[PDB]
RNA sequence: AGGGGAUCGAAGAUGAUCAGAUACCGUCGUAGUCUUAACCAUAAACUAUGCCGACUAGGGAUCGGGUGGUGUUUUUCUUAUGACCCACUCGGCACCUUACGAGAAAUCAAAGUCUUUGGGUUCUGGGGGGAGUAUGGUCGCAAGGCUGAAACUUAAAGGAAUUG
């Protein structure tokens, strides 16, 4: 990919895990 | 700023001796400065200096004669004791035949072989050879 | 590797440069890096001048031409042939190409 | 070998003629060279060696072109070297023409004392320094009988000197073999580029070993 | 250079630069070696004695070679009035 | 297509530069003279250095041409060399007897110190558009 | 020049510099960290003994087209599993 | 020293001002120079002509010194001055090298243009640097005709004059031929004025020579 | 959040090409684009060159300032201006040639005065991935920012130029 992309996928990943994580809590 | 004015000046004659001038005009002086013109003076590496007063600081004209390579400060005045001056004289100085670690001891700034001979040791000011 | 010196730009001391838009594809160009050409041409060919002196009320009359200035993309230049890709010792002539009409 | 060796070259004619006596006057005026004959000649005891056969590829779209680079160093372990690198395509023709070079490329050094002068000088005169691409080697002195320290490519070229102890410090990728010998080279030429203090005296510029047999030259 | 005995065990003595005191290296191929023939009293110019000046090639690819030259004329005074110690 | 290629020009350089006054215009005389002073295998290569001699001798005769350089031609360079006018463009003659300078280098005659016809007009300091 | 400070009173900016500094080299960082310890299968060990649990033939890399017989071995000492080359040609049929 | 005799007189000065030697700099000046006299007005530097003829009269001392005349090489590549080239190497056995320099001629020892001259002379540095660089590569000095903005690379005595006009350079050729030949001895001394007079020296184009061949053929 | 609301326009609505095209092209079109307070603190925020000093090489120009010109026009009869021309100087964006030094070079008048290694100083990097990820802090309303690993894996990744 495009570093640019990997970025902004590993960020929609974060965000994915954050809404997990406030789901959990 | 002009932190070691006597690095300005060393700077200054490598300089114009590497460019080939005869004289260069070294242009803040000090005391220190001029005591370590009349070592390479006595030494022969330099030849007739001239100081100048303008009553804010004095300006040196120093006339060459090609017979120097390289001097240079070292400007951390490091502290050499009696028996370092051994190390500091195999790491500046290319061959032990010649080449003069210029040195203020508390007799005064004086090369590194009337040092010795003296047997004192003080801060290190530079290397001319 | 640097291709040019004045990194083909030509700011040099403004940070940034308010951008114009192409003439013929509609990008976004820096003003200096924007290939800028004069085109002055008259609003009649040199093939409909006799036509239009010979129906024309007034004798004398000279036909005005019409002025623009046209600010290029670069990939629409280097297309539409005006701008013309050189060997890597010739890039540094900045002289305009020398008049043809000599 | 049919050194018959028409001289070209005032040089060359003032050699073959006789008039031309050691190096030593060769070397005093910055003499060019361009026949080893000359070389050859003066000094009859070059010891040769190759150092490495390199072979190089040149790509055309049919095949790769195969050259070789030979790097040789000459010398007469007595103070003079010489460095011959050429690219040649076959072997033999490769080395005679890097020896070739070499000779001509001759060099003398300044063989000086470590310190207390006893006898005859060992070392060099002073330290110095020589890089070329990115390797740059540094030539030190060293006391009687402390051998010749340095990777076996300097350290030979160092034996063809004449130099019986020296130390050696190489920074850089010293593994181009050929960018070492220049190096080396260049550091062990720069020896005499150097002011000492016991070569200070004025000299009195003795006339050119041209201008005083500019007659024998040009046969006619 | 010298050995203890007293031998000049140096290989050559090689020239310096006649205008920056400054060695001449073997194959400093660029030095000049620069003759002018001495004149007698009524205009001929003896052969065989000539002054000598070794300009070594630094100073001659600088392009201040004449300078050089010239000065070190005026102070063997071959020439008259033609450098100015003051510039 | 008939370019005469290097073989024939260098023999025909070489010929003329060695014996020029022994070559003629006629081609059939040039041909024989290439055959009695020149050693050539086939009939035709001499007839081919033939013709472009004749040509060299055309061009030597409309004017000298580069490259070739034969010793009579040297006497011409010496007839229009050796040539002098009797009167000097320089020795104070033209120009009604006078040397028209400015003041400065009137001043630097002055300062050498030596007698010398001046005729001084200083040059308005103006510079044109060019 | 050489934009690290140079004064004689700058001992402590050098040294914190230096140790600061070291965590680069990976060795430096392995040794301080202990990652020899923590989280290497051995600790910080040369050998250990273990017991087989089966045997594989692992298929080589890219270039080199064979089978590498290893076995699989659970550590005595921790209890980690680990796989572990067996040299030479008929020594697999002797490991039990 | 150089006795009273090789002071200049005052029909040299006379010759020399009259080419017009002394208008030879331009507007560009460059500080390898102090043979500058005064700025003109108009924005022509003047050459001090003293220090010029004093430049001669030590180049040619610089060629006296030279015994095997040969050994001595006039470059030129200017059309302007190639004549007076050709004059010079004929009345001195030094060899004239004209126009096209063949550049190799001085490194290359197989080039059958082969020339090893001690001493070499150049009409002018910008038009002749091939001849500076190859003259620098084996050791040679060179007395060029500099001008005040002729670059000062590789040149030992820089006689400076006027390089834009073919009278200047022709006038000064004449005169370091005369010197060379009266510091030899076959001239019997430094008084009368040369029996060959200085235009013999200068560039003849052409159209002069057209002009010329068609009085002379008049007769 | 509040005021705007023309153009342009992410999302979308579509009309075509295409094997597929929720992409390139064409029509519309919300948020934004513009504003007022409050946040955010990231960009190839690039000259990919930290700052302050001294020295080293020539060339014109250009901008601002100051000097002189018996300078040129101007015109208010003329001074004085102003605008120009010439020379110099201080400071700035740069540019041109060159290396004598530098670099692995491409190139640099600083990237020089660095093995002949030291003018004063902050901040970074130590093979490539893993990864600017996990975790922990802290800032932020949120987006995210700052700080920031390791296990493991790999023999290269990469720079510059050369010939195809
Ligand atoms: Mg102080
Ligand atoms: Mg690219
Ligand atoms: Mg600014
Ligand atoms: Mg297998
Ligand atoms: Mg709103
Ligand atoms: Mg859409
Ligand atoms: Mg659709
Ligand atoms: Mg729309
Ligand atoms: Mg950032
Ligand atoms: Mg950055
Ligand atoms: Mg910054
Ligand atoms: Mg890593
Ligand atoms: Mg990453
Ligand atoms: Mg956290
Ligand atoms: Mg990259
Ligand atoms: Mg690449
Ligand atoms: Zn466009």
């Amino acid at each position: 990919m495009r570093a640019k992309w990997r970025k902004k996928r590993t960020r929609r990943l974060k965000r994915k895990r954050r809404k997990v994580r406030a789901r959990s809590k | 700023t002009r932190t070691s004015v006597l690095a300005d000046a060393l700077n200054a004659i490598n300089n114009a001796e590497k460019t080939g001038k005869r004289q260069v005009l070294i242009r803040p002086s000090s005391k220190v400065i001029i005591k370590f013109l009349q070592v390479m003076q006595k030494h022969g590496y330099i030849g007739e200096f001239e100081y100048i007063d303008d009553h804010r600081s004095g300006k040196i004209v120093v006339q060459l004669n090609g017979r120097l390579n390289k001097c240079g400060v070292i400007s951390p005045r490091f502290n050499v004791k009696i028996a370092d001056v051994e190390k500091w004289t195999a790491n500046l100085l290319p061959a032990r035949q010649f080449g003069y670690v210029i040195l203020t001891t508390s007799a005064g700034i004086m090369d590194h072989e009337e040092a010795h001979r003296k047997h004192v040791s003080g801060k290190i000011l530079g290397f001319v050879y | 590797p640097k291709k040019r010196a004045s990194n083909g730009r030509n700011k040099k001391g403004r940070g940034h440069v308010k951008p114009v838009r192409c003439v013929n594809c509609s990008r976004s160009v820096p003003k200096d890096k924007a290939i800028k050409r004069m085109a002055i041409r008259n609003i009649v060919e040199a093939a409909a001048i006799r036509d239009l002196s010979e129906a024309s009320v007034y004798a004398e009359y000279a036909l005005p031409k019409t002025y623009n200035k046209l600010h290029y993309c670069i990939s629409c230049a280097i297309h539409a042939r005006i701008v013309r890709v050189r060997s890597r010792t010739d890039r540094r002539i900045r002289a305009p190409p020398q008049r043809p009409r000599f | 070998e049919e050194k018959g060796w028409v001289p070209v070259t005032k040089l060359g004619r003032l050699v073959k003629a006789g008039k031309i006596s050691s190096i030593e006057e060769i070397f005093l005026h910055s003499l060019p060279v361009k026949e080893f004959q000359i070389i050859d000649q003066l000094l009859p005891n070059l010891k040769d060696e190759v150092m490495n056969i390199k072979p190089v590829q040149k790509q055309t779209r049919a095949g790769q072109r195969t050259r070789f680079k030979a790097v040789v160093v000459v010398g007469d372990s007595n103070g003079h070297v010489g460095l011959g690198i050429k690219t040649a395509k076959e072997v033999a023709g490769a080395i005679r023409a890097g020896i070739i070079i070499a000779k001509l490329s001759v060099i003398p050094i300044r063989r000086g004392y470590w310190g207390t002068n006893l006898g005859q000088p060992h070392s060099l005169a002073t330290k110095t320094s020589g890089k070329c691409g990115s390797v740059s080697v540094r030539l030190i002195p060293a006391p009687r009988g402390s051998g010749i320290v340095a990777s076996p490519a300097v350290k030979k070229l160092m034996q063809l000197a004449g130099v019986e102890d020296v130390y050696t410090s190489s920074t850089g990728s010293t593994r181009t073999l050929e960018n070492t010998l220049k190096a080396a080279f260049v550091a062990i030429g720069n020896t005499y580029g150097f002011l000492t203090p016991n070569l200070w005296e004025v000299q009195a510029l003795t006339p050119s070993p041209m201008d005083v047999y500019a007659d024998y030259a040009t046969a006619s | 250079m010298e050995n203890d005995k007293g031998q000049l065990v140096e290989l050559y003595v090689p020239r310096k630069c006649s205008a920056t005191n400054r060695i001449i290296k073997a194959k400093d191929h660029s030095s000049v070696q620069i003759n002018i023939a001495q004149v007698d009293e009524e205009g001929r110019a003896i052969p065989g004695e000539y002054v000598t000046y070794a300009l070594s090639g630094y100073i001659r690819a600088r392009g201040e070679a004449d300078d050089s030259l010239n000065r070190l004329a005026q102070q063997d005074g071959l020439l008259k009035n033609v450098w100015s110690y003051s510039r | 297509g008939r370019v005469r290629t290097k073989t024939v020009k260098r023999a025909s350089k070489a010929l003329i530069e060695k014996y020029y006054p022994k070559l003629t215009m006629d081609f059939q005389t040039n041909k024989r003279l290439c055959d009695e002073i020149a050693t050539i295998q086939s009939k035709r290569l001499r007839n081919k250095i033939a013709g472009y001699t004749t040509h060299l001798m055309k061009r030597i005769q409309k004017g000298p041409v580069r490259g070739i350089s034969f010793k009579l031609q040297e006497e011409e360079r010496e007839r229009k060399d050796q040539y002098v006018p009797d009167v000097s463009a320089l020795d104070l003659s033209h120009s009604n007897d006078v040397l028209n300078v400015d003041t400065q280098t009137a001043e630097l005659v002055n300062s050498l110190g030596l007698k010398l016809p001046l005729s001084v007009s200083s040059v308005s300091a103006v510079r044109d558009r060019r | 020049g050489k934009g690290k400070p140079r004064g004689l009173n700058s001992a402590r900016k050098l040294r914190v510099h230096r140790r600061n500094n070291r965590w680069a080299e990976t060795t430096y960082k392995k040794r301080l960290l202990g990652t020899a310890f923590k989280s290497s299968p051995f600790g910080g060990s040369s050998h250990a003994k273990g017991i087989v649990l089966e045997k594989i033939g692992i298929e080589s890399k890219q270039p080199n087209s064979a089978i590498r017989k290893c076995v699989r071995v659970q550590l005595i000492k921790n209890g980690k599993k680990v796989t572990a080359f067996v040299p030479n040609d008929g020594c697999l049929n002797f490991v039990d | 020293s150089l006795p009273s005799t090789f002071d200049l007189t005052s029909e040299d000065a006379q010759l020399l001002l009259a080419a017009r030697v002394h208008l030879g700099a331009k507007n560009v000046q460059v500080h390898q120079e102090p043979y500058v006299y005064k700025a003109r007005p108009d924005g022509v530097n003047v050459i001090n002509v003293g220090k010029t003829w004093e430049k001669i009269v030590l180049a040619a001392r610089i060629i006296a010194a030279i015994p095997n005349p040969e050994d001595v090489v006039a470059i030129s590549s200017r059309t302007y001055g190639q004549r007076a080239v050709l004059k010079y190497a004929a009345h001195t056995g030094a060899t004239p090298i004209a126009g096209r320099f063949t550049p190799g001629s001085f490194t290359n020892y197989i080039t059958r243009s082969f020339k090893e001259p001690r001493l070499v002379i150049v009409t002018d540095p910008r038009s002749d640097a091939q001849a500076i660089k190859e003259s620098s590569y084996v050791n040679i000095p060179v007395i060029a005709l500099t001008d005040l903005d002729s670059p000062s690379e590789y040149v030992d005595v820089a006689i400076p004059c006027n390089n834009r006009g073919k009278h200047s350079i022709g006038l000064i050729w004449y005169l370091l031929a005369r010197e060379v030949l009266r510091l030899r001895g076959a001239l019997p001394d430094r008084t009368q004025p040369w029996a060959i007079m200085p235009d013999l020296y200068f560039y003849r184009n052409p159209e002069e020579i057209e002009q010329q061949t068609a009085e002379e053929e008049a007769v």
